[PDB]
């Protein structure tokens, strides 16, 4: 499933709660900006095998 | 043996930490601090909690919002933590056992046969995990034919919460059920007359107050509230660890939010009208005031430097009253702590004065010099802190209208 | 780099957000990240003259992205608030503690 997301910020909403209903790590480009942030971090994944 | 046989004694069963508080799992406690308060005591006035202590039903805006903005999201603290839960109400002789016991039971008083095998396989810590755990739980559905027998069933779920060795890591929801259970048995059986349950629950303070940190708000404020009716309750039978809420509020990094844990324990001892510090420990008075001080410089997040300020002067007038030789050193490092503020950014100074003369107003006499000063150039909500200053010290001033007259008070 | 008076004021997932990027790091040393519902004060000192001015400043949130927050300004020319890009649902203004 792809998630044609215009904004770079204001999504992580939907990702974060996809990922806690579906077990699933959502992709994108860079993760590195949530480092502080580890409630955000752990939803996200730069592997493409997701 | 009857028991080991219809028992697993080999499942890991998984306790996980209650994060999704009900509604009733606090108006049971809220009830059971009002029969402990007043049925057992007769007083009716609750301890008066401070600002950090003051709850909700719900949850605030800010919370509600944070799902989006994530107000909260930075890592500020550093401490390292991590129906599926009600599996022995799953279990097949649970229901009719429960069954069995309650129509017994209408089928100083001592324990029948029955009952004398239910203490004998509860209460000794060799039986096996599984078949106390099973035990605690109809315990648990059965408190209703428990209390009237409940002076003896105290210790065995006092020791069993209080092992290391329990169902799950941290506080899970056992646990406060079983401590929900005694808590609400408190109205005729306290753990007050033999010592081993003096240290039973001893431990099970020091238990609750070192793994009461959780990252999720709702959890945290939960725990904090069974703390606080668990020392409610039993007040007049812990000992503070002092060492665990000096270690608590003393990290010494202005950039995280660990010591607020520590200062809201001290908050929550002081509300009971308990003593501050106990020599006992292997800290002296000294530095464990010091480093309680030292938290009003930690000026980034409220949390912190406002909740030392407001505990710290509940401390002072603790002392007070009580007469103590150290209430001149605390005042002069409180009075010190203040001025290196006063000038620098004079904006949390303000503030921490505020929180002290809250409840100890002869520390304003010294700084109110420095507030009418500082009056004019406020705005906002610190202009009616400074105004709130005033007014805690109107009575002891000499001539107050020219002060007043002089700062434009009409047009203000 | 030729003023030291200067800063640029956020909230603190804002500064988290903005500092990652190699293009806005040379901010690093003149942002000064401010707490949601804590009122600060905020000096508005000339950087020619020694002139100054205070005023009190509130952050509250926005619910629009990581960082969103409203600027709420007390000073001598009244109140003013900013809700810059918010989002809120009907019956959620009366319970903001901040703006009462
Ligand atoms: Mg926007």
């Amino acid at each position: 499933v792809w998630l044609n997301c215009k904004a770079a910020y204001g999504y992580e909403y939907l990702f974060t709660n996809l990922s806690e209903e579906l077990g699933v790590q959502v992709h994108v480009n860079k993760l590195d900006m949530f480092r502080n942030m580890p409630e955000i971090l752990h939803h996200l994944t730069t592997d493409r095998n997701t | 043996l009857i028991f080991e046989n219809l028992i697993d004694l080999k499942r890991r069963y998984n306790f996980p930490v209650e994060v999704e508080v009900p509604m009733e799992r606090k108006k049971k406690y809220i009830e059971i601090r009002k029969e402990a308060r007043e049925a057992a005591n007769g007083d009716s006035d609750g301890p008066s909690y401070m600002s950090s202590l003051s709850y909700l039903a719900d949850s605030t805006l800010s919370e509600e919002m944070s799902q989006f903005d994530f107000s909260t999201g930075v890592q500020s603290y550093s401490y390292s933590s991590q129906l599926e839960m009600d599996e022995l109400n799953r279990h097949e002789c649970m229901a009719p056992l429960t069954a069995l016991v309650k129509h017994m039971h209408r089928s100083p008083r001592d324990l029948p046969s029955w009952m004398k095998f239910l203490h004998g396989k509860l209460g000794n810590p060799i039986v096996p995990l599984n078949i106390r755990l099973f035990l605690a739980k109809l315990v648990i559905n059965t408190e209703e034919v428990f209390r009237p027998y409940a002076k003896h069933w105290l210790s065995p779920l006092l020791q069993l919460a209080a092992s290391e060795n329990n169902g799950g890591e941290g506080i899970h929801y056992m646990v406060v059920e079983i401590v929900a259970t005694i808590l609400s048995w408190t109205g005729l059986a306290t753990p007050t007359g033999v010592p081993k349950d003096e240290v039973l629950a001893n431990r099970l303070l020091n238990f609750l107050m070192k793994h009461v940190f959780h990252p999720k708000r709702a959890v945290f404020r939960h725990n904090l509230e069974i703390i606080k009716t668990l020392v409610e309750c039993w007040k007049d039978c812990l000992s503070i660890p002092y060492r665990l809420i000096f270690e608590k509020f003393s990290g010494k990094d202005p950039n995280s939010k660990d010591n607020s844990v520590g200062i809201q324990l001290l908050g929550i001892v002081m509300a009971n009208d308990l003593p501050p510090y106990d020599p006992q420990c292997g800290i002296q008075s000294s530095e464990y005031f010091q480093a309680l001080v030292n938290n009003m410089s930690f000026v980034r997040y409220k949390e912190v430097y406002a909740a030392a300020a407001e505990v710290l002067g509940l401390i002072l007038r603790y002392v007070m009253e009580r007469k103590n030789i150290l209430e001149e050193s605390l005042c002069e490092l409180v009075a010190k702590q203040l001025k290196q503020h006063q000038n620098t950014m004079e904006d949390k100074f303000i503030v921490c004065l505020n929180k002290v003369t809250k409840s100890f107003p002869p520390l304003a006499d010294r700084f109110m010099n420095a507030v009418f000063f500082l009056l004019p150039k406020f705005h906002g909500v610190l202009k009616t802190l400074c105004l709130e200053v005033v007014l805690c010290r109107v009575e002891g001033m000499t001539e107050l209208y020219f002060q007043l007259k002089s700062k434009d008070f009409v047009q203000v | 780099e030729c003023s030291l008076k200067v800063y640029l004021y956020c909230s603190p997932v804002t500064k988290e957000l903005l500092l990652t990027s190699p293009k806005y790091r040379f901010w690093k040393k003149r942002i000064i990240s401010i707490e949601i519902e804590t009122p600060t004060q905020i000096s508005l000192v000339d950087e020619a003259s020694g002139e100054k001015e205070e005023i009190v400043v509130t952050l509250l949130p926005a619910g629009h992205c990581p960082g969103s927050v409203m600027f709420l300004f007390q000073g001598n020319n009244g109140t003013v608030l900013y809700t810059g890009d918010f989002r809120l649902a009907q019956g959620e203004a009366a319970r903001m503690e901040l703006l009462h």
